């Protein structure tokens, strides 16, 4: 997993079915880092510092065995600072 | 952001949950909480028509099965002039 | 009869002249009173419960005081609880192509006309 | 005494008398009658833990078949200082 | 008068119907309505034991076919003075 | 804190019975206490995450036997702003 | 004209459809409408005692099948003057 | 209040019983308690006719399941002043 | 303490030994042995509520097979006001 | 010595001859006869629990066919300081 | 206080969960936690009657379900003098 | 008194009781509780003969359905004076 | 030898001890909330 | 932190497991390991209380079969300042 903050939400209206209505937000291992999206299965605020986990596991976590998914938030960490 | 994204809940936790997760899925503005009676509690946010739509959609697959759940979820992309009358314009 | 302090424990003592779950399970028990005054626990010793010989308080001398008389009016709940099963109209489907981000297999979203979104 | 009792009956009058027998039998102080919305009433009593059990006990017999009756007989011993700010103080 | 009589109803016209009754059957005089939730309406009279006592026979006779009906008619000659709290004055 | 936690149940004793064990339980904040309408009452806490879920799991065993029960328990770890506008501050 | 008229119905809808249907009827004062909870919403006319009796049917009849429909059609010839604290005087 | 309300019982506890009973229920003064010998005890108390009913009423029912239970309950409305003399004035 | 526990007993003996009883298992005081007549003897303690109610099961569970027995038990949480002048207030 | 010794007869003689068997037989100290009423005498002893016991036994066994007998036999070990209060201390 | 509430359980985690509970439940002070040997562990607490009768109530019904559990629950309401010797004062 | 009462209960709850009650019943002194390990305690009173018997079938009856139970009630009279070396003198 | 009263008190023997019904979590939101291990208990019984 | 958390396991070795799980798994202190007796052994750690539930699932998960595996585990995110006296400060 890695540990990474989360800027702001993404919009994609034409987005495939498949990623149902789960929410997706940008996430940086740092500011001024390359950005990451992530689906949000926990529900996480701008400025979090969250768990994102890998690959398959992204779309077990993002809710299937067979989801669009290789980054899902897992959890938000209580205390960091990066 | 002229759209409107709306959720009804049975209770208020499961209207909290929704709010939540719309607001936190895009960029739409709570702008109120409505206890309809009954214990129908509805829950309004405004923005851009994909903001809301996202929104809503987060909302109400989160609140869904808190609590007593949800009733209705709904997305107006362009409300009539009249209809802004009764909505509400900032939370209370 | 001598009753006294030696009428008790008969066959439990030697060494004489002669001889030479404790809470009940939940799901069956719903307690009238909840919290602190609970009965689901057997507490032995002196505690505040009342049995039969002692009369008293609670159940005829509270529920006799003041004359009632009730009605079987008509009861019919209006909540957001109770229309949980009201009859509904019959769910909109989508026909729209392209990527819209048809989601079909999650809740409802509905838009403006009643139309699934 | 600090200890809190309450019954929740279905109506008001179910609760009147339950409060009613609720001082008689013990010595309780009534603190507050609140209407839950939906047809609920609850009314509170503060005293000693046992005479808040005797109360209790007596109210719910009292008002279990007057009216739509009992819903609830709760007694809390020692009540958080927390949970003393959502509590009524004095009957309104 | 010291003696407390209730009727409760579901809907007010049961409630006014009861009160009219109560109120020309006997002495009493109307302290309260009062709109607890869910439909119910209790109407509160005060009154000597007697007249009390009169005045929630008629009230009952009268509300019972009347609307959705009679939930409770209840008689309290003398209300614990903490009772007295949360009791109506006059009606409002 | 900002995790938000919230239990709803049907009735105020159950609500009040659970903010006790709630707060008792953990170091959370009772923030306030809503009547939703129909009956439902919500109860919602403050407090760093481990605390407020310590204080649900709580609340909801302690309210689920009292009265009508409870409706829903819920925790949200981080609470976007905007949802903090709908949420109370202070019981009250 | 002293005469009471109520009309009680399930629901606002049906209640101003009787409303209507008994000021056209009859020469009837509307003096209010209240919303009692739970959905029940009473209408109101005062009125000579014939104008009264034409009217409260005439609304019945009109609001028996709109909506949710009706609770009661009442006619209270002379109220007792207490039970006039609790009615409505004009229509608001 | 000239009525008098009396009640006889085997046993004492029983009389204690029926005079808290009394006290309770209705608007009565308790006059005093008196040891008749062959272990019947009278207790009674004075009031208005119909407080001195509602009284009498509660305290037989109290009394009769209570030890050996009552052997009377009598309600004389005007005393004559010569039995005002063997009367007991005060209690105790 | 408030409470008031009294057992009746056909002789001296009984009662004594439910005295003996209710003293020893909680904090009550024996505020009188009263001779009735007809051989009813009568042994009043008082005591916060919670050791009332557990000095009257053990005196009476004691006194049940002690010479001629019990009679009654009978506990009053907060007496009314009066009573209180019909009873004993230290042991003779 | 601490212990009570009891004996109740139906009866004077009964009692007396039960008092004289007692203090013969055992190293018991009379310390009261009471008239209980209704023909009941009390009579008890003081003494070690050894000799009282031996005392009551022969206290019975006397008294037993004399008059109408005994009542009650009964030996008390240690004594509640509260029940001293309602026991005779010392003969006549 | 003097009244004495024991709860015993099969190991130590059930115990510290019961007198968590009951230090929280009621106005009782925890004097000691004993290690019986066989796995048993005793923890007592003092405060007046009522406050241990919930607390042990409420120890109980929080360590049932923890662990191994509850082997007794107890209230001793007065406790004799020769006994505080072999009870603990200030736990360890 | 040299007499010895000894009661075995499995847990120290019974053996409280246990020691309560003998005291309580009789002129004992509690000389001993000892942890004998495997969850038994036994508590040691020591008096006169008939004291000794009559508190430790008072014990008996007290601690047989408390917690685990009595294991064991005995009573020696005089105990060797090489067992003494063994009986603990004081409750430490 | 002598005969006597075995009751063997102790973990081993306690393990298959007759116990109330284990917690259950009607909990929602995201808190770790598995099932599948071991009970671990909060205050009051409650399963965490 | 002050949350605690305790597991209790039958033996030591399956302790010992947890207590390295738990003070791996989160930022906690193992303040004590304590033999119960019977085999039950008992470690406790404190922090907070997000630290102290990561510990405790992790422990638990670890023991369970090691050895003769769990009894308990257990987390209390406030503790009564009166159980703090029973629980350990630092492991010896």
């Amino acid at each position: 997993m890695k540990i990474m903050q989360v800027e702001k939400t993404l919009v994609s209206t034409n987005r495939i079915a498949d990623m149902g209505h789960k929410p997706l937000l940008v996430v940086w291992e740092k500011p001024g880092a390359p950005r990451q999206v992530a689906v949000d299965a926990i529900g996480c605020i701008p400025g979090d510092w969250v768990l994102c986990v890998g690959s398959s596991a992204a779309r077990e976590a993002a809710g299937s065995k067979s989801y669009p998914s290789d980054l899902t938030i897992i959890g938000i960490i209580d205390q960091w600072n990066g | 952001g002229i759209a409107l994204g709306m959720i009804e809940t049975r209770g208020l936790v499961p209207a909290i949950e929704a709010a939540d997760a719309m607001t936190k899925a895009a960029e739409v503005r709570l702008v109120g909480r409505q206890f309809v009676g009954g214990g129908y509690v509805t829950v309004l946010v405004r923005g851009e028509t994909g903001a809301v739509n996202a929104a809503v959609r987060a909302g109400a697959d989160a609140c869904e099965r808190v609590g007593d759940g949800l009733v209705a979820a709904h997305i107006i992309a362009r409300v009539h002039s009249e209809v802004e009358n009764i909505l509400p314009k900032a939370p209370q | 009869r001598i009753t006294g302090p030696g009428m008790l424990a008969t066959g439990l003592i030697t060494g004489t002249p002669e001889f030479r779950l404790v809470c009940a399970p939940r799901s069956d028990q719903m307690d009238r009173v909840s919290g602190e005054g609970k009965e689901r626990c057997h507490i032995t010793g002196d505690d505040w419960s009342v049995n039969k010989h002692i009369t008293g308080t609670a159940g005829q001398w509270a529920s006799g005081r003041n004359p009632s008389m009730r009605g079987n009016a008509r009861v019919v709940e209006t909540s957001a609880f109770a229309n949980r099963n009201v009859p509904k109209p019959e769910k909109p489907g989508s026909k729209i192509t392209g990527s819209s981000g048809n989601d079909t297999q999650g809740s409802l979203i509905t838009y403006s006309g009643g139309a699934r979104g």
